[PDB]
Parts: C-alpha cells; structure tokens; sequence
RNA sequence: ACCCUCAGAAGGGAGGCGAAAUAGAGCAUGAAAUCAGUUGGCGAUCGAGCGACAGGGCAUACAAGGUCCCUUGACGAAUGACCGAGACGCGAGUCUCCAGUAAGACUCACGGGAAGCCGAUGUUCUGUCGUACGUUUUGAAAAACGAGCCAGGGAGUGUGUC
RNA sequence: CGCUCUAAUUGGAUGGAAGCAGGGGCGAGAGCUCCUGUGGACCGAUUAGUGACGAAAAUCCUGGCCAUAGUAGCAGCGAUA
C-alpha cells in the first residue's frame, strides 16, 4: 500500500496543468510522482527458490 | 556568506564585509562598479554626493526604465541610491578604520577590490486578489572591500 | 634543483614495419567527434552519445552537416587499435606481481590511481630494472 | 579624392553590364579599378522599355527601404554590386576597391576592355547612361 | 580570550583554538542551473537551429599526449602532361610520336628547422553542408502537439496455467 | 557498455579510498583509464549470480534557479490632510 494512502485526485483539463493526481497542491499515487507508489517494486509473492 | 575572492597582501593592504544586507543588489553591482578604483576618501565623497541627489550612478546594466541623467559620463540612465550608498559608507568606516589602526593612511589607500554578491533573499508574501499570494522578497547582500597602498 | 621523472621515460617500443604504418595511419585518419545530436544545443543533454531515434532526426537521416553515426567502418586497424600513442601496448598495474611476464619491449606499464606513494615507489624501481616503461611516473626533485 | 586605380577603364561607347562583369571579377582578382567617363556608358534595347524598368525600380519601396540610385555615377556601381557578394568580406573587400566617376578626373585616359565596345555605326536601339538618369529627374551634374 | 571599529551581545578587522574554521552552527563532501568579480577569444557596417568536417588568427606553467614543418632522395595506384617534330581542320580545335614518360596520394631516409612548437583545449575568422529535438502524420522548420533552465525522481513486474 | 547487492578467486587505500573540478590517453561506440586540485574514508577486478539497473521529452513529479524587473502595485471609493 506504500504510496497509495491518499484520496489524491486529478483536476484533468482547464487550469494548465498535466492531468496527474493532487492532493492539497501536491502530486501523489502514481509511480512518476515523488511519494508516489513504486510501478515494479520486488514482490514477496515471488518464488526465489 | 563569501569569503574575500581575491588575494591580499596583509603588508600593504585592509579588508571589510558587510554581511546580509537588505538592500538593492542591483544597486550594489553599480555603485561597487562606480567606486573601484579611486580613493577611500574619493569614493565617501562620491557616495554622499550620490546621497544629496548631486552625483548621479550610472546603472548600465539594471536600467529598464531608468530616465537619463546629463552627469553620467559616457552613458545615459543614472540614479541616486542612498540606502545602498550608505551601507557602502559604512564599509568604508569600517575599512579605513581597520587601515588606520594598522599604520596606514586610510583615506589614500586605492579601492583595489570591491564586489556585491547577493547571499540569498528573506521571504514574504503578499495577498493578491483571486485567494492566492504571491513572493514579495528582500535581497540579502554580502560586499567585499579591499583597500591598497599606491 | 629540478623536477625528473623516474623510470624509462623515453623509451621506444619495436614495432614491426607494417604495425608502425598502421599506427601512423590511425593517427593521421582519425576519426570524427561521435558526440549526441543537439548536445551542444542543451545543457540536459550531454556530449555521451546516443543513437539518433527520431523518425524525422536529420542526422539519422544523414543530411550533410549533422554529424556522422557511428559504424562499424569507423573502426581502427585491428593490428594497432588500443595502442598509447606511443606504439607500446599497455598494462594496468596495481603491484609489484602485476609487472610479472610482461615485455618492456612490447608493452609499458600504468600504475592504477588508488596505488599509494609508498607501493609505486617499489612498483616504479622493479620496473625500470625489467625495462619497462610507466606511463604516469612520479617526478622526484633531483 | 585621389583613388590609387590599378585599372582606368574607359566606359564611354560600352555596353553597361559587359563592363561590370569584367570590373567585378577584377576587383575579386584583387584589383582596384576605377570605372570613368559613367555617364557615357551605354546599354541596349528600346530606350522606353529601359527608362520604364529604372523607374519602376525608383517607385519601389517602403519603410524599410530600396533606396534605387538615380546619377550615372551610383547605377554603374549598383550594377556591379549586384555581380558581387557584397555581404560576404571579401565580396566588400573588392565592391569597396572600385569606385564609378562622372566624367574622367584622372590624367590619364582609361582602357577600353574587350568585348564590351558598342558601335554606333552598327547600332541604333540603345540609350546612354546620362539620357536614363535625365528621365529619371536626377540633376545634369556632367 | 584580549584589542580596534560601530548606535551595537549586530556585523567587520586583527587575533586565539584545531590536522583542518574553505570544520565556526541545516557547521562531512559541496555537482548543475545561476550570480558577483576577473582571464582568454570575439565586439558598436552588420544576419538568425547556435553546429559537423577542412583550413587560418589569437590564447596555453608542470603532469597525465610528442609530434610537426622545409630542401633533396627512395617508393610510386588510378590518372596523366607541357615543349618539340610531323600530319589534319573553314574554325574553335584535333591526331601521331615523344610516353603511360615527367608528374602522381601515402609511407620512409638523409640534411636543416620548430617547443605555443605538433597534438589537444578555449574563442574567433574562412570554405562546404545545414529551417532543433521528440511526437502526431501520406506530408513537420511548421502558423499541428510537448518543453523557461538545472539536478534528482520517473514506465515489460508477480502468481497460476498453456 | 554501465548501475546495485550476494558468492568464490584475487587486489588497492591515511605514503590518501569514493565523490567532485579542470585537464591528458584509449575505444566506431555504450564507456574505460591517467594527471593535477579538492576531499578525508572507504574502493575494486575476474567469474557465477541478484535486480526497485540507464531519460531530453509524458501541458510528467519535487526541489533549486535565471530573464521577466528595480518593472506592475504602494492614486481612483463623497473620508483629497
Ligand atoms: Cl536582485
Ligand atoms: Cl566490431
Ligand atoms: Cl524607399
Ligand atoms: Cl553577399
Ligand atoms: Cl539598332
Ligand atoms: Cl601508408
Ligand atoms: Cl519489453
Ligand atoms: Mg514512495
Ligand atoms: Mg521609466
Ligand atoms: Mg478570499
Ligand atoms: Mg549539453
Ligand atoms: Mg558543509
Ligand atoms: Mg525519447
Ligand atoms: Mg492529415
Ligand atoms: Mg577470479
Ligand atoms: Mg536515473
Ligand atoms: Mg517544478
Ligand atoms: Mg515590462
Ligand atoms: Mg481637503
Ligand atoms: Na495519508
Ligand atoms: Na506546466
Ligand atoms: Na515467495
Ligand atoms: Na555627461
Ligand atoms: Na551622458
Ligand atoms: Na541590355
Ligand atoms: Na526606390
Ligand atoms: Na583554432
Ligand atoms: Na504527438
Ligand atoms: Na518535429
Ligand atoms: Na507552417
Ligand atoms: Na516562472
Ligand atoms: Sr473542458
Ligand atoms: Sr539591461
Ligand atoms: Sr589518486
Ligand atoms: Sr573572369
Ligand atoms: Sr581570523
Ligand atoms: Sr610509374
Ligand atoms: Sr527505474
Ligand atoms: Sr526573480
Ligand atoms: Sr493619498
């Protein structure tokens, strides 16, 4: 859940900004946003034996 | 803050700092290009003439709108910056006084090194209509002085 | 009184006749800049190169102008490629066993950066005593 | 005053263009040439098609400017300002070492280059430099 | 610490400590963007994808590169003569011989020379070519879309089955 | 080619490691390497591995910064002080 606790939202098109989400004036949730999830992180469910 | 950018020969030279003034960097660039060069006591003279509206410095650089002045010697915009021109006094105080406690005759000594750098900016902010607030800063200058024997 | 370096500063290797022409040929062709499109254009954007992937990139295109892109024709000559300057091949050395078989007729040596004054010191006497030459040696006050 | 010419060339009877093809090339020689006697120079054709086109150049213009000579003297030069990279510096270098006279101020009488001589026993279709620039209002100086 | 300066528990100067204060308080290191001062190159008659490749100017402590220039000679690919003699053409010019000769890029040797001298690096001048990049598109310099600049962040990963 | 950490084998460092700055050499190139200065404690190579491994772009994210500019504003309201 690392990065995804937020209700975080997009504004989308009108106020000349990328659509990415925002919460209280700062991105969040997704992977290109500082804080953000991680896209591809190690996962414990991998077999490594 | 800065730390002197030049050599100085302690035998035949002083030093001075002002530290974190809030005042016109731009000024500062214009009245240190001014002065360099002449006499301590040459440059108090200017600076308080500068300071009575009787000399005008020239600002070649920072002039966007700045109506010509006739005293400006091969060049047209010219103000009179007090405030800076006084804390520039005060580092002339404070410059020829250390000279003189040293053996040397402050006021003679040639103003071989003089240059502002602005350390950093003390913050505002101003209400702007809309529900928003926008930067409203105050430049923070350090200005290095060397006084020289000639 | 003044400043000399140790070791066979000026020694030549022997090269045969066609490796020598080689060598000079590498040095008189040369070879172009090879640096990334527009490099010079941003400051983001640095001189390592790239190959050019815009589907419009003129030099990807090969317009005249717009730089050359790396080929395998650009290649020096198999016989001298990787040679110092000098003719001599050479060896990365980080102590006095690495100095072990190798041809100061042939090959010069280089003393790794992170070897101390202390170890390059024994390094640069053994060399010199086997006639090899060290490429970046340490200039003594002599 | 005082033009140190390496070449006179005597424009009186010849064809315009023919002369400043060969005082351009020239001048890009390296040579300083002094066109004399311009207001003689002569150029082919049906005099009121020639004056219509010299007018016209006269109208054009605008804020910017084409600021079209209008004496003998600045035409001959404009016509060979047009035959050199004026822009380019050796193109001003050689623009810049020749120089049209009204008239010849030298002692000496200029050559007359090859090629270019108009007979006037053979050609009745031609106009004069200094009969163009009358038309075209400028004041009769020579 | 002490002393000087100053309206001054400010700041500055000098000084003391320490291997180091350019370790003196968001006080290990200290990039880029960028700012002040300054060095080199260019600069108030001249033109714009900012460059690539050639070639000139000016600039250069050492180190980590050491080459480079001229005479002559040797070698000498493709290519390839002048002059002269003889023969043609209205003419521009051509053929035959001289002769595949002289010449011919590179490379080497002898003799002489260069140390800002050769490379290289900075800047600038000349020549040739040249309307960014990425994307959308049949067609992008595009009056189609994206980006102020820099640093850092930023996209084929796991389980099961085939 | 380069990045992380693991293992085996094997090396460097206070006689100065990594990093950074400027500069020299090599490689078609990814990139490797040296010198000098700074720095002041860690750093490799080979081989087998591991992967949260490579950016110029996404009106991409955060931080820092320049031009804009000594510019707009610091006048306007029946309360001109
Ligand atoms: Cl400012
Ligand atoms: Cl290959
Ligand atoms: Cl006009
Ligand atoms: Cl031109
Ligand atoms: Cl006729
Ligand atoms: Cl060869
Ligand atoms: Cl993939
Ligand atoms: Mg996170
Ligand atoms: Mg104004
Ligand atoms: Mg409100
Ligand atoms: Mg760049
Ligand atoms: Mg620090
Ligand atoms: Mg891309
Ligand atoms: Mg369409
Ligand atoms: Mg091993
Ligand atoms: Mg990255
Ligand atoms: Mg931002
Ligand atoms: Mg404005
Ligand atoms: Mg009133
Ligand atoms: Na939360
Ligand atoms: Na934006
Ligand atoms: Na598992
Ligand atoms: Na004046
Ligand atoms: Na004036
Ligand atoms: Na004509
Ligand atoms: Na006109
Ligand atoms: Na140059
Ligand atoms: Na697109
Ligand atoms: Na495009
Ligand atoms: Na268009
Ligand atoms: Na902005
Ligand atoms: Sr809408
Ligand atoms: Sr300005
Ligand atoms: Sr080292
Ligand atoms: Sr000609
Ligand atoms: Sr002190
Ligand atoms: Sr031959
Ligand atoms: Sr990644
Ligand atoms: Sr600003
Ligand atoms: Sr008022």
């Amino acid at each position: 859940y690392a990065g995804l606790r937020t209700p975080a939202e997009s504004f989308g098109s009108g106020r000349g900004q990328a659509h990415v989400p925002k919460q209280d004036g700062r991105a969040r949730r997704v992977p290109q946003a500082v804080k953000g999830r991680s896209a591809h992180p190690p996962k414990t469910e991998k077999d490594r034996s | 803050g800065i730390s002197y950018s030049v050599e100085a020969d302690p035998d035949t030279t002083a030093k001075a700092m002002l530290r974190e003034r809030q005042m016109s960097f731009k000024h500062s660039k214009a009245i240190a290009r001014e002065i360099k060069g002449k006499t301590a006591g040459e440059a108090v003279d200017y600076l308080e003439a500068v300071i009575e509206g009787d000399q005008p410095v020239p600002f070649k650089q920072h002039n966007s709108g700045v109506g010509h002045k006739s005293k400006v010697d091969g060049w047209d915009a010219g103000r009179y910056p007090e405030k800076a021109s006084k804390a520039f006094l005060d580092l002339l105080e404070n410059a020829v006084g250390n000279a003189d406690h040293q053996g040397f005759d402050g006021e003679a000594m040639t103003i071989k090194h003089v240059a502002a750098h602005k350390v950093g900016e003390q913050q505002g902010r101003k209400p702007r209509a809309m529900g928003r607030a926008s930067a409203w800063n105050s430049p923070q200058v350090d200005v290095e002085l060397i006084l020289e024997e000639p | 009184t003044e400043l000399q370096a140790r070791g066979l500063t000026e020694k030549t290797p022997d090269l045969s006749d066609e490796d020598a022409r080689l060598l000079t040929q590498r040095h008189r062709v040369g070879k172009p800049q090879f640096n990334r499109q527009d490099h010079h254009k941003k400051k983001r954007v640095s001189t390592s190169w790239r190959k050019p992937r815009g589907q419009l990139s003129k030099q990807r295109r090969g317009i005249k102008g717009k730089g050359d892109t790396v080929e395998a024709g650009f290649r020096s000559p198999t016989a001298v490629r990787g040679k110092h300057p000098s003719g001599f091949e050479e060896v990365r050395v980080h102590n006095v066993d690495d100095l072990e078989g190798v041809d100061g007729d042939t090959e010069a040596v280089r003393i790794a950066s992170k070897v101390g004054a202390r170890k390059r010191e024994r390094i640069e006497e053994e060399a010199e005593d086997a006639g090899i030459r060290v490429l970046n040696p340490t200039y003594v006050e002599v | 005053a005082e033009f140190d010419a390496d070449v006179i060339v005597d424009a009186r009877d010849c064809i315009m263009g023919r002369v400043a093809s060969q005082v351009a090339e020239q001048a890009l020689d390296g040579e300083t040439v002094a066109v004399v006697n311009a207001e003689r120079a002569v150029i082919t054709g049906r005099e009121e098609q020639i004056v219509e086109k010299y007018e016209k150049r006269v109208d054009i213009g605008n804020d910017n400017g084409y600021f079209y000579p209008k004496r003998p003297d600045g035409i001959f030069k404009r016509t060979i300002r047009g035959m050199l990279p004026h822009k380019k510096q050796r193109g001003r270098e050689a623009f810049e070492s020749v120089r049209v006279y009204l008239g010849n101020p030298y002692d000496e009488d200029g050559e007359v280059l090859d090629g270019t001589s108009l007979d006037r026993l053979s050609n009745i279709k031609f106009v004069t430099l200094g009969e163009i620039s009358e038309t075209l209002g400028a004041n009769k100086t020579w």
